[PDB]
C-alpha cells in the first residue's frame, strides 16, 4: 500500500487531477446555497448576459443565472456516473469470476452470452428502453439502466484475470496444504484482485459520464425541470452562433470533468504495474 | 483457412438471428405506442382503441408478433410507421446515407490511428509522444456532440472571416445543383468534409492508443533484435518486421472501433442535419414506433457483425498461427 | 404601415435577371379554391398571375386597381347591388376575353348551393342572389341577399379570380389543375413545372395590357425548410423568412445579404378550452386566471432581439399595422393582487403550495408544439403563474398529432398555437369567436357575441364596421376567450441588391416593378 | 596483421531513475581467428553487457565508452547506417532464447533468405532460397525442402536454436558472438548444438566468443577463458590452467560449486555465501570482500588490477599466494566428506503400482474434437524408502512432473494404485485426506510464483501452522525456529517476498514446506534457475536437512550433476516411462538401456583435460 500510494504520489497530472475532481464533486454539493441566485429564479432584465457583477457567469435567453444551472448539471451528472461506474464494476466482477471460476462449458456459455448482449451497440439498447425510465422522479431506474448496459465489456477482463491468477502456483499451494476454500478466497484472491476492480470503477466512471450525457443530449435522459450538463448544452447549442457564452461554458465544464477522470483513470493503471 | 473462415460464420448468423429476436420482444415491451390515446382526458371511445390497436397488431402475444414480422421481413416487406407510410421506401435511401458516412469515416480513422499509435510507440518519451498522447486523450475526452458544435462554430468564424462560403455543414448535398458527375462529385465533397472528420477524429484516437500499446508489446521481444543483427538498418527492420507482427491484434479490435462509430454516427447525423438512420432512430424512439426501431436495431447488428467478418478475414490473412498450425 | 421595400422607380432598375424563391412542397393542387388546392404558399405563388379587384395598402386600405377592372363600385343599400365593371382592354392567356361569365362562375363555385365542389369556405358567395347582365357585356352587376360589409372579400386580398372554363364545370374545378395551372392574366404566366426537378418556373407574359415587368423569371424552387438559410449564403435562392435570433445572426454577417423588417399579419396566442368538465369551466376563474400572466414579459422576453421595443399584441381582430387598433386589453391587467384576491374568494383558498378547492387542486395542461421557441412561453407563463397557486404542467405534444387528436376535440386546458391575420379580418370571426363554426375549439360562446357579430359585418360603411368590429373585441375580451401574445415581426433577409422586394407585412408587391438594380 | 576483435577499456552503463547503474567498469581483451574464448560468470557481471555492446544492440538508454576495434576500423560512435555493413557480414550473433528471436509471420527459409539476400544484393530470390535450403541442411534439420516453409511456431526449441545458428553464419562472417546460446534447451539438444556450433566455425574459420554460466560448456568447448565478476575481469587463463591452477578465490569457489557425476552420494559443495553486489554505487576495494573467505583490511582501500601471476595467466587480487595448491574446501574451511549413512529404516513410504495418466488432444478453437489420446503417463512402477531420496530425471516432455502432481493429489488414478504410508489414497476419505496432507509436503519450481506477492514471511511461512490448529503463542515459536533452521535471519519475520534475492525465496519455500513436520517432501526442480553459488548452499541445506531429520525427498529433475549426488535411487522416464531404475551408482555407472546412456553421454563435465 504505502508503495503504491508513493507511486501514484509521483504522478503530478493524476493527483491534480483527483484533487479537481473531489473540488469540483464538493463545490457542486456546497457552492449553491451561498449564490445570490437559485437555479430556478427568473431574471428577466438581464437576458443573454456576459459575465458581470451581478450573475458571475451570465444568463442563458431566459434569464435562469448560469452558474446556478451548470452545478445543478454537475451534481446530476457526476452522481450519476459515479453510481452508475460502481454498480457495473461490481455487476461485470462477479459476472466474469463465476465464468472464469466455473471453467468449461460454463464458461463457454457465458462468454457466448457476452458476445451476443455486445452485438448491438449498448447505446441503441439504452435508448430503446428509455421511454420507460423517463417520466420517473426517482434517478434510480435510469442509474439501473446505465449499469445494467454497460458491464460486458470489463468482465471479459475480468474472466481472463481469474482464469489466469487461478493457476497460479501459491493457491494450488494453498490448496496443498490444507487450507480451507473460503480462506483461500478472503485471503489470496480477494487482496489480489481488489486493486484491479478499482481500476475497472475508475475507468467506467468516465464512460458512464459519457454515455448518460449523450443521452440527456437528445432528450432521453434527464428530463426537465431538471438539468443535467447534456440538457445544458442541448439548450445552448440552440443560440450559440449568437451569443456562444451559453454553449461553451458547460461544455468546458463537462471537458474538464472528464479529462480529469481519464488522467485519474490512467495514471491509477499505471501506478500499479 | 476455409475451416476457420467458415466456423466464423455460422457464429455470425446464429448471434444475429438470436440478437433480431431478443432486440424485439424488448422493444415491444418497452414502447407502449398507445399510452397517448389511451389517457386523453375525454378519453376516446373504446371501439376506436380497439380497431387501433388491431390495426397495428398489439393483439397477440409477442411470439406470433414476432413471427409474422419475421415472415414479412425475409420477404422484402418491413411493416408500416405508426403513421401508415411504409418503411421498405425509406429504408433504402437510409442505409446508403448511413453507410456513405460510415465508411469514409471509418477508413479515415482507422489509418491515421494506425500512423500515429506507431509513431508513439517507436518514438517512446520524446517530445511528439508526449503532444500526441495529449491531443488524443483530449479528442477522446470530448463527447461527439460538443466536436460536432464546436466544429461547426469555427467553421462559421472562418467563413466570416474570410468573406467566402469555404465550409458548408447542412445536408448530404446542397440543393440546386444541375450538372455533371463531377459537379455533383465536387459538391458532395464539400459537404462530406467536417461530418466525416468528426468521427475520423474519435475513430483516431482510440485506435492510436491500441496500436501504441501493441507495438509496444512487440518492441519488448526479440525478434526486432534478431533483424537488425542481419544488417537490416533500424527502419527497414522496424517496419518490415516490428509492424506487422504489431498489425495483428489491430484486426481483432476493428469491431469495436465500428460499434463506437455507429454510435457516434447518430449524433453527428442529428447536428449536420443528414437523413440517415441516427435521425431515424432518434424519430423511432421519440414516438415508440415498433418497425422502424426492429430495423434500425437489424441494421446496427449486421453492420457490426460484417466489420467483425472482414476483420476475421484480415487477421487470418496477416496471421499465419490460425492458417496453419 | 411603413412597409420596407428598396423602394427604386421602376424605369432605372435593370431590364432581365431571375427571382429565386423556394417553397415547401410541390403542390399536389394548383386550384387556389379548392380545400387541398389552398395553401399560404400557393396563393402567394399564384399572386403573380392572376386577376385581382383591389390592392392593399400599408394598412389595410383597398384601392381598386385600374388594370383590370376599370371600377367597382356599389350602388345600393337595400338588395346591395354592386356593379363590378371589367377593363375594356382585358383577356385571359388563352385570348377569351375576360367577361361577367367568369365572375358568375366562380361566385357560383363557392356559393355551396350544389355540393359537388370542395370549396374552402362559403363565405361572401353564400349571400349573393343574382349576377346578371349589365349595360355592356364588359360589366357585371351582383345583388345580395343578406347584406354584406366584407364584399371585397372575394376577387381581392387573398383569393383571386378564375377563368369560367376552370370553375363552371364541377369536374373541372374537382379535379382539372393538377399538372399546371389553366389560363392566366397576370404579368407572368408559369412555363415549366419540372416536378422531376422540384422546381417551377414563371415567366413573362405576352399579351400584359399594363406595364412591362423589370424582371424575366421567378423560378420557385421546393427547398425543405432546414436547408432555407444555408441555401441564400450560395447563389441558390435570394429571399428567406429568418425567424430566430440565432440565424438572424448569421444572416445579417454576410455579404450582399441586407435583412428586412415590417410586422407580418402572423400572431401567436394562447386559447381557453371552456367545454364543461375541464377546469376552465367557468367565467370568473378563467377571467381571474388570465389577470395572472404578464403577456409584455412574455412578448419582451421571447423575442428579445427580433424588434426593439416589443410589445405584445392586444386586439383580437386586427393586428398591429391595420387601422382600427386600439387598446381592447382593459379587462386583465396582470395584477398579481387582484388575480390572487379573487380568486380565493371565488372559492380556490391557499393550501399547501398551489391554492386547491379541496376537492380538486389547480391543475393546468398546457399542451404546445414541441419546437424550442414555443416552449419559452410555456416556461414563462409557469413561472409567472406560480406565483398565484396555478400549477400550470406543461405537456410537449409534437407534429402531426397535435391538431387531430389533442387539440381538435378539448383534450386541453390551454393550448397555444398560431393564428394568422389578414388585410380583411371580418371573416375570422363567425369561424373561431362564435357558438358554433369550426376552428373554435374550447367552445366558449355567449348568445350576445353571436348576436353582435352579425351586425358587425351587415353594415355598410367601413368607418363603422370597425367600430362594430371592436365592440365585438370587447365582448370576446370581456370572457376568458384567449390571450393573443405575440405579432411575428416579419423579417425577411433578401441579396441586397433586389429592390421593390422585402418584407410588406399584410400589404402586396407590385410584380410589375421588382427587377435588379442596375449593374 | 590488425588482431581480429581488440576490446580496450570497455564501460557500459545504462540510467535507470535512481542512481546509474554501472554494469561493466573497464574491460578489455582481444579475439583472434581459429581461436575461443569464453566469457565465464553469474547472475548479474555484465557479461551480456559487453557481448551486446560489441555487437551495437545495446538498449538506447545505456551509455557506452571505450575502445572496440574489429580487424582494424572502430566500432563504438558509428551511425546506424554504417554500422549495420559489419552486422552479419563480419560479425554474427547468436542469441539467448530461441523461444521469440524469429518473426514469427515468416517462413524460416525466407528469414534465411534475407539474411543472405541483404549482403550480397545481386544474387536474385531464386538462388537466396537454394541458398537457404543448403544452410538448413548444413545445421543439421531433418529433411530441409519442406521444413523452408515452416512458420517458427511449428517447431521446437532445438529447431529454432538451429535456424537462429543458419541465420548466424548465413554470410561468413569472421566472427561469432554466441551470447548463452544452449541456455533453456534440453541436454541432448544442447550437445547438438555444441556441435552445430563447432562444424560452422570449422567451414567459416571464424574466431568464436561464447558465453556461458556453466562450466562443463567452456571446458569442452573453448580455448580461454575469462572470469567476470561485478563488472570486472577477475580472472584469464586457458581452460586447462584455470582448472587446475586457478588464483583468484572467486574461481576457486565457483569451481568448487559445480556437481560431478564422479562425486559420490551425499558429497557436500563449496557455496560462496552472500550474494552478487548491486552494481548502482559500489563501495570501494575488491568487490568480493563482502563474501571472500580470506578478505583482510588492505583488500578494502584499493581495488585490485588484473596482474600477472604465471605463464599467461592473470588474476585480480592481491593474496593469491594463499591460494595456490589448496582445495577449495581448504580456503572456504568446510566439510565435503559425505557422512557415514547410519542404518536408517527400511520400510516404504511411497508406492506406486502401473499407474496410467491420459490426455485427449483437441484440434479446433471454438469446436474441439478426439483425433488422439497423448500417453504423458504410461504404465509406472516405483517405490521410495524412509530416510531415502529416490530422483525421477527425464527431459521435458517426458510426464515427470505431471506423475508427481498425480502422486500429489492423493485420489485415485485411472489405473494403477498408490500406497502412501500404507493407506491407498482410493480407500481415503476426505477427513483422512485432510489428515494425511500433514505428513507429505511440496516444494515448487518457481520461488516468486509459489508465494503470495504481498504477504510477510511470517504469514507464508505460518500459513500450514494457521490452517491445521496451531496458537498463536505457538506460530510464533515454531516460525522462529524455522527461521533458524533454513538459515534466514529472525529479523526477516516481516520482510515481503519481493525484496529477497533468488536463492532467500526459495529458502522460505522449504521452511514453509517444513512446518508440519512431514516425513515425505517433494521437490519439483527447486533448485534450477539459480545461480551454481546458490545452488551448491540449498543442495547442502537438503542433505544436512535428510541428514538431521530423516526425511525422504521425491526429487525432479532434468539435470543429473546433483541427482548424483542427492538422490539414492534413480529412475530415468522416457516419454512416460520408466526406463531404468535402481540405485544410482549402478545406474550412473553402468547404464543398460540406450535412452541412459545417451543421456549420460550428453552431459558435460568441468574436466578439461
Ligand atoms: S583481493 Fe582480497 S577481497 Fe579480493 S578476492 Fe583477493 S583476497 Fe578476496
Amino acid at each position: 500500500r504505502t508503495l503504491v500510494v508513493r507511486r501514484f504520489l509521483r504522478n503530478r497530472a493524476a493527483v491534480a487531477s483527483l484533487a479537481a475532481l473531489l473540488l469540483l464533486f464538493v463545490s457542486a454539493y456546497a457552492l449553491p446555497p451561498l449564490l445570490p441566485y437559485s437555479y430556478d429564479d427568473l431574471d428577466f432584465n438581464a437576458l443573454l448576459q456576459p459575465p458581470g457583477t451581478k450573475h458571475w457567469l451570465g444568463t442563458n435567453a431566459l434569464g435562469q443565472d448560469l452558474l446556478a444551472q451548470t452545478l445543478r448539471g454537475m451534481q446530476k451528472s457526476m452522481l450519476i456516473g459515479v453510481c452508475v461506474a460502481v454498480i457495473s464494476t461490481g455487476i461485470a466482477a462477479t459476472v466474469g469470476a463465476i465464468s472464469g471460476y466455473f471453467g468449461g462449458w460454463r464458461d463457454r456459455t457465458l462468454m457466448w452470452v457476452v458476445d451476443l448482449l455486445l452485438v448491438v451497440p449498448s447505446f441503441i439498447l439504452i435508448a430503446i428502453v428509455t421511454p420507460r425510465t423517463k417520466n420517473s422522479a426517482n434517478i434510480m431506474f435510469l442509474v439501473l439502466l446505465l449499469a445494467g448496459f454497460g458491464w460486458m465489456i470489463s468482465s471479459r477482463m475480468v474472466r481472463g484475470m481469474t482464469m489466469s491468477l487461478r493457476e497460479r502456483e501459491f493457491i494450488r499451494a494453498a490448496r496443498y496444504m490444507g487450507v480451507s476454500s473460503r480462506r483461500i478466497i478472503v485471503g489470496h484472491v480477494v487482496p489480489n484482485v481488489a486493486s484491479i476492480l478499482i481500476i475497472d470503477a475508475a475507468l467506467n466512471v468516465a464512460a458512464a459520464i459519457l454515455a448518460e450525457t449523450g443521452l440527456s443530449f437528445l432528450g432521453f435522459g434527464i428530463q426537465p425541470p431538471d438539468v443535467s450538463l447534456g440538457t445544458l448544452i442541448a439548450d445552448g447549442t440552440a443560440s450559440a452562433t449568437a451569443f456562444p457564452w451559453v454553449f461553451l461554458f458547460p461544455a468546458s465544464i463537462l471537458v474538464l470533468i472528464l479529462v480529469c477522470a481519464n488522467l485519474t483513470g490512467d495514471g491509477l493503471r499505471d501506478a500499479l504495474d | 483457412m476455409t475451416r476457420y473462415l467458415a466456423r466464423r460464420l455460422l457464429n455470425y448468423l446464429v448471434l444475429l438471428a438470436l440478437a433480431s429476436f431478443l432486440t424485439y420482444c424488448l422493444t415491444s415491451l418497452a414502447f407502449s405506442p398507445l399510452e397517448s390515446l389511451m389517457q386523453r382526458s375525454p378519453r376516446p371511445p373504446q371501439a376506436v382503441i380497439d380497431a387501433k390497436a388491431h390495426d397495428l397488431g398489439l393483439d397477440r402475444p409477442i411470439l406470433a408478433r414476432y413471427a409474422n414480422w419475421v415472415s414479412h421481413a425475409v420477404r422484402g416487406d418491413f411493416g408500416t410507421t405508426i403513421t401508415g407510410q411504409p418503411v421498405g421506401t425509406e429504408l433504402g435511401r437510409r442505409i446508403g446515407v448511413s453507410l456513405r458516412l460510415l465508411v469514409v469515416g471509418s477508413v479515415f480513422g482507422t489509418v491515421a490511428g494506425v500512423v500515429i499509435g506507431a509513431w508513439g510507440a517507436i518514438r517512446q518519451y520524446r517530445l511528439s509522444d508526449r503532444v500526441m498522447t495529449t491531443l488524443a486523450l483530449l479528442v477522446l475526452s470530448t463527447p461527439t456532440f460538443v466536436v460536432a458544435n464546436l466544429l461547426i462554430l469555427g467553421a462559421l468564424r472562418v467563413n466570416w472571416a474570410v468573406g467566402i462560403q469555404l465550409f458548408d455543414y447542412t445536408g448530404e448535398t446542397s440543393p440546386g445543383v444541375a450538372g455533371g458527375v463531377w459537379d455533383r462529385l465536387g459538391d458532395r465533397l464539400q459537404h462530406l468534409i467536417l461530418p466525416s472528420l468528426t468521427l475520423a477524429l474519435a475513430a483516431a484516437a482510440g485506435f492510436s492508443r491500441y496500436q501504441r500499446n501493441a507495438m509496444l508489446d512487440v518492441l519488448g521481444q526479440d525478434f526486432i533484435r534478431t533483424a537488425r543483427a542481419k544488417g537490416l538498418t533500424r527502419r527497414r527492420a522496424l517496419l518490415k518486421h516490428g509492424l506487422r507482427t504489431a498489425l495483428i491484434p489491430m484486426a481483432t479490435l476493428f469491431a469495436y472501433g465500428v460499434a463506437g462509430l455507429v454510435t457516434g454516427a447518430v449524433f453527428v447525423e442529428k447536428i449536420f442535419g443528414w437523413h440517415g438512420m441516427g435521425e431515424w432512430m432518434v424519430r423511432g424512439i421519440s414516438t415508440q414506433d415498433t418497425n422502424i426501431v426492429a430495423a434500425i436495431t437489424v441494421f446496427s447488428g449486421a453492420v457490426v457483425l460484417l466489420a467483425g467478418l472482414l476483420s476475421d478475414v484480415i487477421y487470418a490473412a496477416l496471421d499465419p498461427r490460425v492458417r496453419v498450425s | 404601415t411603413t412597409s420596407d421595400i428598396n423602394q427604386q422607380d421602376p424605369a432605372t432598375l435593370q431590364d432581365g435577371g431571375n427571382l429565386r424563391l423556394s417553397l415547401t412542397d410541390f403542390p399536389p393542387n394548383f386550384n387556389i379554391l379548392h380545400i387541398d388546392g389552398n395553401n399560404a404558399e400557393v396563393a402567394a405563388m399564384m399572386k403573380a398571375t392572376l386577376p385581382r379587384a383591389f390592392i392593399i395598402g400599408p394598412d389595410g386600405s383597398t384601392t381598386v386597381d385600374t388594370n383590370y377592372f376599370t371600377s367597382i363600385e356599389l350602388t345600393r343599400t337595400a338588395p346591395q347591388v354592386v356593379t363590378y365593371t371589367i377593363n375594356p382592354e382585358a383577356v385571359w392567356s388563352d385570348g377569351t376575353p375576360i367577361t361577367w361569365r367568369d365572375i358568375a362562375s366562380q361566385i357560383h363555385a363557392i356559393s355551396g348551393a350544389d355540393k359537388a365542389f370542395e370549396i374552402a369556405s362559403s363565405s361572401g358567395a353564400e349571400r349573393v342572389a343574382s349576377v346578371t347582365r349589365g349595360v355592356d357585356d364588359r360589366q357585371a352587376v351582383v345583388t345580395f341577399a343578406k347584406p354584406y360589409a366584407e364584399w371585397r372579400g372575394m376577387f381581392a386580398g387573398n383569393g383571386m379570380l378564375l377563368p369560367a372554363s376552370m370553375t363552371a364545370t364541377p369536374e373541372a374545378f374537382n379535379k382539372g389543375q393538377l399538372d399546371g395551372p389553366g389560363p392566366s392574366a397576370g404579368p407572368f404566366v408559369v412555363s415549366a413545372l419540372d416536378r422531376t426537378a422540384q422546381r417551377i418556373v414563371l415567366t413573362r407574359n405576352p399579351r400584359w395590357w399594363g406595364a412591362r415587368p423589370r424582371l424575366d423569371s421567378i423560378t420557385y424552387l421546393v427547398l425543405d425548410d432546414a436547408a432555407r438559410l444555408p441555401a441564400l449564403q450560395n447563389n441558390t435562392i435570394d429571399a428567406t423568412g429568418v425567424g430566430t435570433l440565432d440565424q438572424l445572426t448569421i444572416a445579417a454577417r454576410t455579404k450582399g445579404i441586407s435583412i428586412r423588417r415590417a410586422p407580418g399579419p402572423s400572431w401567436y396566442h394562447f386559447t381557453l378550452n371552456g367545454a364543461p368538465g375541464s377546469i376552465l369551466a367557468d367565467k370568473a376563474l378563467r377571467l381571474a386566471i388570465a389577470k395572472g400572466i404578464d403577456r409584455y414579459t412574455i412578448a419582451r422576453v421571447a423575442q428579445y432581439g427580433l424588434t426593439s421595443d416589443p410589445v405584445p399584441l392586444n386586439n383580437h381582430v386586427f393586428v398591429a399595422g391595420q387601422d382600427g387598433y386600439q387598446d381592447n386589453s382593459g379587462v386583465v391587467a396582470y395584477n398579481p393582487e387582484q388575480a390572487k384576491r379573487e380568486l380565493d374568494a371565488l372559492g380556490w383558498r391557499r393550501s399547501g403550495a398551489f391554492r386547491e378547492k379541496d376537492g380538486r387542486q389547480l391543475v393546468i395542461r398546457d399542451l404546445f408544439y414541441d419546437a424550442q421557441s414555443t416552449r419559452q412561453f410555456a416556461q414563462i407563463a409557469q413561472h409567472t403563474l406560480a406565483q398565484i397557486g396555478v400549477k400550470l404542467e406543461l405537456q410537449a405534444k409534437s407534429g402531426s398529432g397535435f391538431f387531430s387528436d389533442y387539440v381538435n376535440v378539448g383534450a386541453f386546458d390551454i393550448a397555444q398555437f398560431g393564428a394568422v391575420g389578414d388585410a380583411f379580418p371580418l371573416s375570422s370571426l363567425t369561424q373561431i369567436y362564435a357558438s358554433d363554426g369550426e376552428s373554435n375549439f374550447g367552445k366558449i360562446g355567449s348568445p350576445q357575441i353571436d348576436a353582435a357579430i352579425e351586425r358587425t359585418l351587415a353594415e355598410l360603411d367601413p368607418g363603422k364596421a370597425r367600430a362594430l368590429a371592436n365592440q365585438v373585441d370587447e365582448l370576446i375580451w370581456a370572457e376568458g376567450f384567449s390571450l393573443p401574445l405575440t405579432q411575428s415581426p416579419g423579417t425577411v433577409a433578401v441579396r441586397s441588391t433586389l429592390a421593390n422586394f422585402g418584407a410588406t407585412g399584410l400589404a402586396d408587391l407590385d410584380y410589375t416593378a421588382i427587377g435588379f438594380m442596375r449593374r | 596483421m590488425s588482431p581480429l576483435l581488440e576490446v580496450t577499456d570497455l564501460a557500459v552503463t545504462f540510467r535507470t531513475d535512481g542512481d546509474p547503474v554501472t554494469a561493466v567498469r573497464g574491460i578489455s581483451y582481444r579475439v583472434e581467428p581459429g581461436e575461443v574464448v569464453a566469457m565465464v560468470g553469474e547472475s548479474g557481471s555484465g557479461k551480456s553487457a559487453a557481448a551486446m555492446a560489441v555487437v551495437g544492440l545495446l538498449p538506447e538508454y545505456a551509455q557506452v565508452r571505450g575502445s572496440v576495434r574489429l580487424q582494424g576500423t572502430e566500432l563504438l560512435g558509428l551511425a546506424d547506417n554504417a554500422m549495420s555493413r559489419f552486422r552479419g557480414k563480419a560479425i554474427g550473433t547468436v542469441f539467448q532464447d530461441p523461444m521469440s528471436a524469429l518473426t514469427p509471420v515468416y517462413t524460416v527459409g525466407d528469414q534465411i533468405a534475407e539474411a543472405i539476400e541483404v549482403h550480397q544484393p545481386r544474387v536474385g530470390k531464386k538462388a537466396a532460397r537454394r541458398r537457404a535450403v543448403e544452410l538448413l541442411d548444413l545445421v543439421g534439420i531433418s529433411q530441409p525442402q519442406r521444413r523452408s516453409r515452416a512458420f517458427p511456431h511449428e517447431l521446437s526449441g532445438g529447431e529454432r536454436q538451429r535456424v537462429v545458428i543458419a541465420i548466424a553464419i548465413a554470410n561468413d562472417p569472421d566472427l561469432l558472438i554466441c551470447d548463452e546460446p544452449t541456455t533453456a534447451l534440453d541436454v541432448t539438444v544442447q550437445a547438438q548444438i555444441l556441435d552445430v556450433l563447432k562444424a560452422a566455425r570449422d567451414v567459416t574459420g571464424a574466431g568464436v566468443l561464447i558465453i556461458t554460466h556453466d562450466l562443463g560448456v567452456v571446458a569442452e568447448f573453448a580455448d580461454r577463458a575469462l572470469v567476470m565478476y561485478a563488472g570486472r575481469v577477475v580472472e584469464s587463463a586457458g581452460v586447462n590452467d584455470l582448472y587446475r591452477d586457478r588464483r583468484m578465490p572467486y574461481t576457486v569457489g565457483l569451481l568448487g560449486s559445480v556437481p560431478r557425476l564422479d562425486a559420490a552420494q551425499g558429497t557436500r559443495l563449496v557455496p560462496i555465501p552472500g550474494a552478487p553486489p548491486s552494481l548502482a554505487g559500489l563501495a570501494p576495494g575488491c568487490p568480493f570482500a563482502p563474501r571472500c573467505p580470506l578478505v583482510i583490511d588492505e583488500c578494502l582501500t584499493a581495488e585490485p588490477e588484473l596482474l600477472d601471476v604465471a605463464t599467461d595467466h592473470r588474476a585480480a587480487c592481491i593474496r593469491t599466494e594463499l591460494v595456490t595448491g589448496r582445495s577449495a574446501a581448504d580456503i572456504y574451511r568446510v566439510k565435503t566428506e559425505a557422512r557415514p549413512a547410519a542404518l536408517g529404516d527400511a520400510s516404504v513410504v511411497v508406492r506406486v503400482r502401473h499407474l496410467v495418466k491420459t490426455y485427449r488432444l483437441a484440434k479446433g478453437v471454438v469446436l474441439r474434437r478426439a483425433i488422439g489420446e497423448v500417453r504423458a503417463v504410461d504404465g509406472i512402477s516405483l517405490e521410495l524408502r524412509q530416510g531415502r531420496t529416490l530422483g525421477i530425471v527425464g527431459e521435458s516432455g517426458s510426464g515427470k512432473s505431471t506423475t508427481l502432481h498425480e502422486i500429489l493429489e492423493l485420489a485415485a488414478p485411472q489405473s494403477g494404485s498408490i500406497e502412501v504410508l500404507g493407506t491407498d489414497v482410493a480407500t481415503l476419505g476426505t477427513a483422512e485426506r485432510r489428515s494425511l496432507r500433514r505428513d507429505i509436503q511440496v516444494v515448487f519450481q518457481d520461488p516468486v510464483a509459489s508465494l503470495d506477492p504481498r504477504l510477510p514471511v511470517f504469514d507464508l511461512i505460518a500459513e500450514p501452522l494457521q490452517a491445521n490448529g496451531f496458537g498463536k503463542n505457538e506460530t510464533h515459536a515454531r516460525v522462529a525456529e524455522l527461521l533458524d533452521i533454513v538459515g534466514l535471519r529472525h529479523g526477516d519475520a516481516s520482510r515481503y517476498p519481493a525484496e529477497f534475492s533468488g536463492g532467500q525465496k526459495q529458502r522460505i519455500g522449504i521452511a514453509r514446506a517444513l512446518a508440519l513436520q512431514p516425513k515425505i517432501l517433494a521437490l519439483d526442480e527447486p533448485v534450477s534457475a539459480l545461480d551454481v553459488s546458490i545452488q551448491a548452499g540449498i543442495i547442502n541445506l537438503l542433505l544436512d536437512l535428510q541428514e538431521q531429520f530423516g526425511l525422504s525427498y521425491l526429487f525432479v529433475s532434468h539435470d543429473l550433476s546433483v541427482v548424483k549426488h542427492l538422490a539414492h535411487q534413480v529412475a530415468v522416464m522416457l516419454a512416460g516411462t520408466v526406463v531404468e531404475q535402481g540405485d544410482s551408482e549402478e545406474v550412473f555407472g553402468n547404464p543398460k538401456h540406450e535412452y541412459t546412456r545417451r543421456l549420460l553421454g550428453a552431459v558435460p563435465q568441468p574436466d578439461p583435460a
